[PDB]
């Protein structure tokens, strides 16, 4: 309500794309579907993008961005390093 | 409110499982604890790289989880409701 | 100054977000708090190895990730020699 | 066929009674007067 | 709603004056007798020959390691017949 | 039926740091049995045939080890009783105690010398109404001037409140006269060494008991049950701010010599006499309902069918709901008795006629488990059908085995005077619970042991050893009773 | 003997304004060194006048110096608090 | 259940050695210690892998970074 | 699921596996007669081959009765009923 | 030599020393403090505790009216001193039977 995680209820009052960022070194862009104190979220329309670096014949190549699409999302608290209500 | 409710409202679903150590999980969900630990059943894991194995259960305890990809099929609006009654 | 009434004292005014990880810093305002000290921040820009990577806006920063919060009331964060 | 009463009226009932209940206390009142006591005697043909 | 000592809690404080074998999760193992224990698994011990991964084999008396840096112990087989593990019928 | 498991206290045998070797001795009818009855309720599933029990036959005393039928008949022990019981600590750390029940009249002293003989600590049960008699002076005497370390249980406290009826400062004075009592023929017995084995409540080393009710209490766990039901209160300064000339200022909430505050109480009749005096008298006093609010109010909760029982029945329940088990006395015994190992160098000090230098003698100081068999047997009990006897004493060597070769020696034995000696055969071995007799195939050092076919020889005392010692050695006998 | 709580501790540096040198939680070469402005039961430190020191990977002596000012430090970072005892 | 006071009582004004993460050393006298155990010393030096003395004069730990204690005597 | 003969999952990747006698709130177990299993990934480089043979080599030890950290533990898998 | 009072406090303190000064918790309470120390139903409790049975009881089953001997006490006690003859052999009569 008047809180910090109210942005989170902007993001459910306004349904728009948020960017996260997870310890894990991905990254999320969702539309925020439900969320609480305990900043555990549930995101629909989500696409998750993150950075790899394929070794070939054991040389370490090129760093390639690559992602995946998800339709449902139960993503949990304490991973997230920040969150970016866009 | 609380999320632990709607890991109850969504039993008998088919889901992934991301852990924070780099394991996958996945199968249909037997039942989940009011400490957000869950036990699942036609289990599928796969470690970091190796073979991946299926067991009949696994009881995965949830501090050591990223996140979840639950069917695309479930109602989420209708378990959205407040069941918890009011203090 | 106690901890609560100093991140009171900084609310709207210009605040710099030391990070945890991949020295990271934010700049920008502090919008809003809660008891856990949670972060609502407004006009955010980020320095990474002190650079510049960029703008991004109401940022919300749980404060487990971070380092410290200070004030930046005429503060370089230029890694002086 | 069976009873359960309250403190005042076993307090009640003990009192209505004492014409006819008895006021011993001590168990060793009835040394050397009771029943081992009484069939020892009759073993030994003696008299308490 | 009383805080009820678990069961593993318990154990560790019937396992107090036995040999027991601690690995900690910051790569150190303990073989001592299990002096002093807590609620909170911080145990005090006495004897602790020391064998870790990288092979640190040394002797010494006396050590105090807190329950949050530890990963788990061993205890004798005949703490399993217990009589915190036969059901109280109630 | 027990509740602990028969081949985890076999386990425990095995480990002479936890166990406690300990006479319960007293004044006749001072309430020795009754405590052993409190040990064996606990231990026992054996209430459950004691209610199926009608007449005055259900008002009975239990009285576990009195099973002589002269001890049924005369209301009285006359003979040495042995158990061995698992009991657990306040930790939840569970022991092996070896108790033996001591008888309390004056004529079977001799029994309680035997028992005196075999175990590490004393406890000595007196009545706080009757106070320090004649039998609990010589106990004292002997057990000082033998050097058996002592403990203080005061039984009987129900009485305080039920029998003499007197306040509860009074109470504390009764009790504090009683110790003091103790204190002084300790002192007696040895001039100027009084302080060092002094029996006082804030060393722990006296227990506050009820056993016709069957609870027991220290300080020291009175103040734990205080710092469970409250939190953040240290046990053992809230426990040595118990005793004495203390008195507690509630509104400073502070300790002192003299009550600065009015109307300030002294620490043990606020905090612990006027709590057991209020819990007996709302107990016998209040209808169901209001006893069912009153131990609600505590956390007490009894069975539905419970709050309309006798008093006495419903006595016994309240205490054992708040008071509990018998931690308290368990803790005492650990903390203020010694294990088998310094007992056993103190009495290879004081009983062993050989030399202290020499190899068996190393084996009978450390309590060895795998050395060479030494027991020494102060004790005859006959059988069932009363043909024979087994022999009870204490294993302080080796393992005493079924079927081993053995040489009893008699209190005549000397090295050159052979003549008292048999070589005989251990069958059976077995621990000794009074009223049964667990078949055991072997028992380590600093123990208790039941043997038979080895009585024949024996006529008051007895040393077992090997028949060959295995690094070829002699033999020799402990010092008569 | 008497007991020194952390707490009393801390306070007792409040009082008497002293330095403290503050090292990161396995940042081992990276401390904050400042004059103590404030703290809590969480032990959440206001302090004042810091400076960052990051030492040398190689021998541990002070390589960089980042004058920061007034900073509220988060309670679960704090290794070790030095009490800087001044020439006096 | 608020957490007990550890069992440190045995340890007052002794010289212990303390094992933190990091692998850092601590010697020191003790001299207190809370419900949480953190602990205050007096005479503190520090210890790296190199094996030299660091001068600390008396300091505060904190719990969570207090891996092991060791009394010297 | 008391006395149930289970596997764990421990946070390094090893495997501890046998009776489980008891569990906590904390998610500890007290587990009995326990095997610890490690596994290794070894380059066994047979003198005729130049392949190298990735192998995820299997290495036993024995605990007895064990209790094990529910801040350690991952997973909960069931291995085999009570004999 | 040293009492526990001249332990706590110190000879002639009559206080704890302010040093250590030990002060319990707020909420530590006795564990009947509010609740008093009698009732005026407890000196009946107690005289009922000490009476003969079926007095001291609270329960318990019911008995034939013929099977309630209302005076038999008078004869299993002592006979009451200066008796007639016939009234003391009247009581070891009923004892011997
Ligand atoms: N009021 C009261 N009476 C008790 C208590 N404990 C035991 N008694 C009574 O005191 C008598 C003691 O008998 P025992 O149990 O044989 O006492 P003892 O200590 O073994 O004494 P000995 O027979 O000489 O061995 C019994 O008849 C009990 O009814 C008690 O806690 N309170
Ligand atoms: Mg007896």
């Amino acid at each position: 309500a008047n809180g910090p995680l109210s942005l989170l209820q902007t993001a459910v009052r306004s349904h728009t794309q948020v960017l996260i960022s997870v310890r894990s070194g991905r990254k999320l862009l969702a539309r925020v579907k439900a969320f609480d104190r305990h900043c555990n979220m549930i995101l629909e329309n989500v696409k998750e993008m993150w950075t790899e670096t394929p070794v070939t014949n054991g040389k370490k190549g090129r760093p390639v961005n690559k992602d995946r699409f998800i339709s449902k999302m139960f993503l949990r608290g304490d991973s997230v390093v920040i969150v970016l209500l866009s | 409110m609380k999320l632990v409710r709607f890991l109850m409202k969504c039993a008998n679903e088919t889901v992934t499982i991301e852990l924070k150590n780099g394991a996958i999980v996945h199968g249909t969900i037997a039942s989940v604890t009011p400490k957000m630990d869950t036990a699942l059943r036609n289990v599928r894991y796969t470690p970091k790289g190796e073979e991946p194995y299926s067991v009949e259960s696994l009881t995965v305890r949830g501090n050591t989880i990223r996140y979840y990809i639950l069917p695309d099929s479930l109602p989420l609006d209708t378990l959205l409701i407040d069941d918890a009654p009011k203090p | 100054v106690n901890p609560r009434p100093f991140l009171q004292d900084l609310v709207n005014q210009d605040v710099i977000v030391r990070l945890k990880w991949g020295q990271t810093e934010y700049k920008g305002r502090l919008v809003s708090i809660d008891s856990y000290m949670n972060i609502q921040l407004a006009n955010t820009e980020e320095f990474i190895n002190y650079k510049s990577t960029g703008h991004l806006g109401q940022v919300l920063i749980r404060c487990n990730n971070v380092l410290w919060v200070t004030a930046a009331a005429g503060k370089q964060m230029t890694p002086t020699e | 066929k069976r009873w359960n009463l309250t403190l005042p009226q076993m307090a009640n009932l003990y009192r209505l009674s004492e014409p006819l209940v008895s006021d011993v206390v001590d168990p060793n009142y009835f040394y050397l007067f009771e029943l081992k006591s009484f069939l020892t005697a009759k073993a030994l043909n003696v008299a308490l | 709603m009383t805080s009820s000592i678990g069961i593993p809690i318990k154990l560790l404080n019937e396992a107090q004056g036995h040999i027991v074998t601690l690995e900690l999760t910051t790569g150190q193992t303990y073989r001592g007798k299990l002096i002093e224990a807590e609620d909170n698994m911080n145990v005090q011990l006495k004897d602790i020959t020391v064998t870790a991964r990288d092979g640190r084999v040394s002797h010494l008396e006396q050590i105090y390691i807190r329950g949050s840096h530890v990963r788990f112990f061993i205890v004798p087989d005949m703490l399993r017949n217990a009589p915190m593990f036969r059901s109280r019928n109630v | 039926p027990v509740y602990f498991d028969r081949g985890f206290m076999t386990d425990l045998m095995n480990f002479p740091e936890q166990i406690r070797n300990i006479a319960l001795a007293g004044h006749l009818h001072h309430g020795k049995t009754a405590f052993m009855d409190m040990l064996v309720l606990e231990t026992h599933a054996i209430q459950e045939r004691l209610d199926k029990r009608t007449g005055k036959k259900r008002d009975e005393q239990l009285r576990y080890t009195d099973v002589h039928v002269i001890e049924r008949d005369r209301g009285l022990s006359i003979k040495a009783a042995p158990m061995s019981l698992v009991l657990s600590s306040t930790k939840g750390k569970s022991h092996l105690f070896n108790i033996i029940d001591t008888p309390g009249h004056v004529d079977f002293v001799d029994e309680v010398a035997a028992a005196f003989r075999l175990v590490d600590g004393v406890c000595l049960v007196v009545d706080v109404v009757e106070g320090v008699q004649v039998n609990t002076e010589q106990i004292i005497k002997h057990a000082v001037l033998e050097d058996i370390p002592l403990t203080l249980i005061i039984n009987k406290m129900d009485r305080l409140i039920l029998e003499l009826k007197i306040p509860p400062t009074d109470a504390y004075f009764k009790l504090k006269h009683v110790i003091e009592e103790v204190n002084t023929v300790i002192e007696n017995t040895i001039p100027g060494r009084g302080e060092s084995k002094r029996l006082s409540p804030e060393k722990g080393n006296v227990l506050f008991a009820c056993t016709s009710m069957g609870w027991c209490f220290t300080l020291q766990s009175f103040a734990k049950m205080y710092s469970e039901s409250y939190g953040g209160v240290n046990v053992e300064e809230f426990a040595r701010r118990l005793w004495g000339d203390v008195y507690f200022n509630p509104k400073k909430r502070t300790f002192t010599r003299k009550p600065i505050e009015e109307g300030a109480k002294r620490s043990f009749v606020n905090f612990v006499m006027e709590p057991i005096y209020k819990l007996y008298s709302h107990t016998i006093s209040e209808g169901p309902e209001d006893l069912k609010r009153t131990l609600s109010k505590l956390g007490i909760f009894l069975k539905p069918s419970q709050y309309k029982a006798d008093p006495k029945v419903l006595m016994k329940l309240v205490c054992e709901q708040f008071f509990g088990p018998s931690t308290a006395f368990v803790d005492m015994v650990i903390k203020h008795i010694p294990s088998p190992l310094e007992a056993a160098e103190k009495k290879l000090e004081r009983y062993y006629t050989g030399p202290l230098d020499t190899k068996i003698a190393e084996s009978m100081k450390n309590c060895d488990q795998n050395g060479p068999l030494v027991v020494h047997v102060t004790k005859l009990f006959n059988t069932i059908d009363a043909k024979s006897f087994y022999a009870f004493g204490r294993v302080m060597s080796g393992i005493a085995r079924p079927g081993a070769d053995v040489r009893v020696l008699g209190e005549g034995y000397t090295l050159d005077d052979e003549e008292d000696m048999v070589v005989s055969r251990i069958s059976d071995v077995f621990i000794a619970e009074t009223r049964y007799n667990i078949p055991t195939d072997g028992v380590p050092a600093g123990n208790f042991v039941l043997l038979g076919g080895v009585d024949n020889s024996i006529v008051k005392t007895a040393t077992i050893v090997d028949k060959k010692f295995d690094n070829g050695e002699d033999a020799y006998v402990f010092k008569p009773l | 003997r008497v007991l020194l709580p952390p707490i009393n501790f801390l306070f007792r540096l409040l009082q008497q304004r002293t330095p403290v040198q503050i090292w990161l939680y396995e940042q081992l070469a990276i401390r904050i060194t400042g004059v103590i402005r404030g703290f809590d039961e969480f032990m959440n430190l206001v302090i004042d006048d810091a400076v960052e020191i990051k030492l040398s990977p190689k021998t541990n002596e002070p390589e960089s110096k980042r004058p920061l000012g007034q900073i509220l430090l988060k309670g679960d970072n704090i290794s070790l608090i030095q009490a800087l005892s001044g020439s006096a | 259940m608020a957490p007990a006071q550890p069992e440190l009582k045995k340890y007052l004004d002794k010289r212990l050695f303390v094992e933190l993460n990091g692998s850092r050393r601590v010697i020191g006298v003790l001299r207190g210690y809370d419900v949480f155990l953190n602990i205050v010393l007096d005479d503190a030096v520090e210890e790296r892998p190199n094996g030299e003395k660091v001068k600390l004069g008396m300091v505060t730990i904190r719990g969570n970074s207090v891996v092991i204690l060791e009394p010297l005597e | 699921y008391i006395n149930w003969r289970m596997r764990v999952t421990l946070n390094d990747g090893r495997q501890m596996t046998g009776q489980m006698l008891a569990f906590d709130k904390h998610m500890n177990l007290v587990l009995a007669d326990t095997e610890e299993f490690r596994k290794t990934k070894r380059m066994q480089a047979k003198p005729n081959s130049s392949t190298t043979q990735t192998l995820i080599q299997e290495e036993k030890r024995t605990l007895g009765l064990t209790i094990v950290r529910g801040a350690n533990i991952i997973a909960l898998s069931v291995e085999s009923p009570p004999p | 030599t040293v009492s526990h009072e001249d332990e706590l406090f110190g000879k002639g303190n009559i206080e704890e020393p302010e040093e250590e000064a030990f002060v319990l918790p707020a909420a530590v309470e006795p564990f009947f403090a509010d609740e008093e120390l009698e009732t005026e139903d407890t000196r009946s409790a107690i005289e009922l505790w000490w009476a003969p049975y079926p007095f001291d009881r609270r329960s318990g089953r019911m008995v034939r009216a013929q099977d309630v001997p209302l005076i038999k006490h008078w004869y299993l006690e002592h006979c009451p001193p200066k008796q007639p003859v016939k009234v003391r052999v009247s009581y070891q009569k009923l004892l011997k039977t």
